[PDB]
């Protein structure tokens, strides 16, 4: 009775309306002029649509907050969603719950969701949005600031619109070692970072069944890599097919290289960078060449003794420096039709050559018909 | 009774703001404001957090319908303070229904989120309004508020909400266009023709017909998937097309363009040349066999609309039997690097995905093709 009045007061203050603007549902009640309706059964309140005339009377109110009156029908649940007027249910996806209204939210570990499908919706204990219908229209829809933060943080850019149309993920096509948390100071060992970056472009196994297998990997999507800092690495890097490597500008024999790759192995009887050539094993399989002195010959290709796995490789301005004493800078083996521009090998460390950061042999190349090196340094 | 109603109301206000019941005061002329955290207006039935620093002894003088409170020590716009604390009221109704806003912390709901009015109050909103049609969005106008608004703003923006280093915003540095922006499938199966065309058109929308010769900004396109298309693509002036690397006798193309027309007596790709009509107007050439002569370019029978075009590493695949791969006609000073035409499909050239004629070029003085394959 007066619990009614104090409740209308509580409801009114929650919605920012007047006490007189809250009406309790009951069959026959005049809905005219009220701003909020209260269901005394479910103990939920809902903003009412504007434009209910005097003398329009309530007929029914479902547990999904569908209101029927003498003049028509309205889904108060959807209206509430449009107004961001939500109820966050007790519990979580992990506890399980049952949802009855469009404006009910269920908490997950990464934020809240509303259910956009058939109501009522039962959620079992130990559930996730993925295991209970997935996300998207007609299913779970992410709601609220906490959810937005985590979606942005873990997303791919699809939430960010760009011009003239589309979204950010549509135009991000370049990889950097910084995506892999490379330190890039020429001091830390960034080897594993660089290898994962390359492997994420094209991950070819070091051992393969037959010839069809090794050739299957030149048929992969090509990706551009941007190197903007200085990466120390300690093991030979094998460039897989379909890689384009890029640096802003070429080094012209500068003293302290601050952008590029610094090869610093324990074993100096090696190459910094090599293309991929697979060599036939006794059993008929093929293993990726790791031998520093090996290079394929036209004969080797024809015999089947070697299969090249170096197609669609492009270098633009790569600076490669090397610890003093390293045998070979770049092994351009099997690189038919592959191209290079502004490839710089060796550092002008200073006057003493025995202490300079440059290889004994700069570049070793075979089986590379139709390859082009521009502005090689 | 009344005093009871006042205590229970203070209780409801206090629960809403998370303060103590004793910390809520009703506005009345002369009330001491010291120590209270929230003020309630009986008339409008609105509550507002009070600024800290109101001294005991400071008394209320007036409180307007815009929530401007005047007291004995000064004045404060409670609506403005509420905005800073993200304490709003979402008005009944919507832009559709129309409304009147009186306070700075009132939000009006629109289909894509909520907005507050940052201009002169009160603000009347006619039924059937939109923020854009009633003052636009920005300082002194409609300001978007809340998570629903932020989501739609981000989703439909250009990146101007996202700061980048060393300064500026994301939109300042986005200089690459892509078929994925137009929702191209890029599987080499779906027909991506209209998508590619819209992409090119958005860069330079040269009509197929031009009134006179006088009638007849450059942008970089990145192609990273495999797009099947079914009608000749006409490359407009001012286009730079790029792919990460070029193919070289590649067996299965998984990156580039695949021309798969019903009518095979056509070109996959063509530059634009306009030919003079008997009435003096010009029409884009669409004849596969046509090429402009130097003389044509001189006597105006043909007008070149192919300057500033660059191609890096484009791979072009063609259904077997297609007449021409690329028509480089009128491409004076235009450049190409690693253009690859034709697929090494298999031993039977009859079924290979390559054209009868790879490249046809005329009127392209000063043109350079590097590592053409
Ligand atoms: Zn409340």
């Amino acid at each position: 009775s007066t619990g009614i009045l104090t409740n209308k007061q509580a409801v009114a203050r929650h919605f920012g309306v007047k006490q007189s603007e809250v009406v309790y549902f009951s069959v026959g009640v005049d809905l005219g002029g009220y701003k909020v309706i209260y269901d005394k059964e479910t103990q939920r309140a809902y903003s009412l649509p504007v434009g209910i005339a005097s003398g329009t009377t309530a007929v029914s109110l479902s547990t999904a907050a569908v209101l029927v009156h003498s003049a028509g029908s309205v889904d108060l649940g959807s209206l509430a969603v449009s107004r961001e007027e939500y109820v966050t249910l007790p519990g979580s996806f992990d506890s399980g719950s049952t949802l009855n209204v469009k404006n009910e939210l269920l908490t997950y570990t990464d934020g809240k969701y509303r259910w956009d499908g058939i109501l009522p919706k039962t959620v079992a204990p130990g559930s996730t949005p993925a295991s209970t219908g997935g996300v998207g229209l007609g299913a779970w829809i992410s709601v609220g600031d906490a959810s937005l933060r985590t979606q942005l943080a873990n997303g791919d850019g699809s939430l960010i619109g760009i011009h003239p149309q589309g979204t950010l993920n549509n135009v991000l096509t370049v990889r950097t070692p910084e995506q892999y948390n490379a330190v890039g100071d020429g001091i830390a060992d960034d080897t594993s970072k660089l290898k994962e970056m390359l492997s994420d472009i094209n991950n070819v196994p070091e051992t393969l069944p037959d010839a069809a297998a090794v050739n299957s990997y030149m048929e992969q999507v090509a990706v551009k890599i941007d190197l903007t800092k200085l990466y120390r690495f300690t093991e030979t890097l094998y460039i897989p097919p379909g890689v384009s490597i890029e640096i802003p500008t070429s080094n012209f024999f500068t003293r302290e290289c601050k952008q590029g790759l610094f090869y610093d192995p324990v074993d100096k009887n090696t190459a910094a960078i090599s293309l991929m050539v697979y060599r036939k094993q006794p059993d008929g399989s093929y293993k990726l060449n790791k031998d520093v002195d090996y290079y394929p010959t036209g004969l080797d290709i024809d015999n089947g003794d070697a299969i090249t796995c170096a197609r669609k490789i492009d270098i633009n301005n790569l600076n490669l420096i090397t610890a003093p004493g390293v045998k070979v800078g770049v092994k351009w083996i099997g690189g038919a039709g592959c191209t290079t521009k502004g490839l710089s090998i060796g550092e002008n460390t200073g006057s003493d050559i025995t202490t300079a950061r440059l290889p004994r042999v700069g570049l070793l190349q075979s089986a590379s018909w139709g390859s082009i090196h521009e502005n090689l340094r | 009774k009344g005093s009871t109603g006042i205590l229970t109301n203070k209780q409801a206000v206090a629960r809403h703001f998370g303060v103590k019941q004793s910390e809520v005061v009703y506005f009345s002329v002369g009330v001491d404001l010291g120590g209270y955290k929230v003020i309630y207006d009986k008339e409008t039935q609105r509550a507002y957090s009070l600024p800290v620093g109101i001294a005991s002894g400071t008394t209320a003088v007036s409180l307007s319908t815009a929530a401007v409170l005047v007291h004995s020590a000064g004045s404060v716009d409670l609506g403005s303070l509420a905005v800073s604390r993200e304490e709003y009221v979402t008005l009944p109704g919507s832009f559709d229904s129309g409304s009147t806003l009186n306070v700075k912390n009132e939000l009006l709901t629109y289909t894509d989120g909520k907005y507050r009015w940052d201009g002169i109050l009160p603000k009347t909103v006619a039924p059937g309004s939109t923020p854009a049609s009633t003052g636009g969005v920005g300082l002194g106008a409609w300001i978007s508020v809340g998570d629903a608004s932020l989501r739609t703003q981000l989703a439909n923006g250009d990146g101007s909400l996202i700061g980048i280093h060393p300064q500026g915003t994301l939109n300042n540095v986005l200089t690459v266009r892509t078929p994925e922006q137009y929702n191209a499938v890029g599987d080499g199966i779906a027909d991506d023709t209209s998508k590619l065309k819209e992409m090119l058109s958005d860069i330079n929308n040269v009509p197929e017909t031009l009134p006179d010769a006088a009638a007849v900004v450059a942008v970089k396109i990145d192609l990273t998937k495999l797009y099947r298309f079914t009608e000749t693509l006409y490359i407009p002036p001012g286009v730079s097309i790029e792919i990460p690397t070029s193919n070289f006798f590649t067996r299965e193309c998984k990156q580039g363009l695949f021309y798969d027309p019903v009518d095979k007596n056509t070109a996959a790709i063509s530059l634009m040349v306009y030919r003079k009509q008997p009435d003096g107007s010009y029409k884009l050439n669409k004849d596969v066999d046509y090429y402009p002569t130097g003389l044509d370019i001189d006597n105006g029978d043909a007008i070149t609309c192919a300057r500033k075009i660059d191609i890096n590493n484009l791979n072009l695949i063609t259904a077997p039997g297609v007449k021409v791969g690329v028509k480089w006609i009128g491409g004076a000073g235009c450049t190409t690097k690693g253009l690859s035409i034709g697929e090494n499909t298999g031993s039977d050239i009859t079924t290979a995905r390559l054209p009868r004629v790879g490249l046809l070029q005329s009127a392209s003085w000063g043109s350079i093709h590097e590592n053409l394959r």
